[PDB]
């Protein structure tokens, strides 16, 4: 389901 | 119309989510960080998607292939958007 904080 | 937004990180980084890359459709903006680099721009909102990352396109790219470009843009990473 990947989600990133960048 | 896409914007050429300037962003520099703090301990939070660049203050916002991405989703994704995980199948060629693009990456977007997930949510923005309150206080974050992002937010304080207030030039990207949760839906806009990441066109390229200091002159690198990434509108094919894959997430971790986002997500790695995103974390080494250096201090000063210029997004298209």
């Amino acid at each position: 389901r990947r989600e990133t904080q960048v | 119309e896409p914007r050429k937004v300037v962003l520099h990180r703090g301990s939070t980084g660049l203050g916002f989510n991405i989703v994704g890359g995980e199948d060629g459709e693009g990456i977007f903006i997930s949510f923005i960080l309150a206080g974050g680099p992002a937010d304080l721009s207030g030039e990207l909102r949760k839906g806009d998607r990441i066109i390229s990352v200091n002159s690198v396109d990434l509108r094919a790219a894959s997430h971790e292939q986002a997500a790695a470009a995103l974390k080494n843009a250096g201090q000063a990473v210029t997004i298209v958007a």
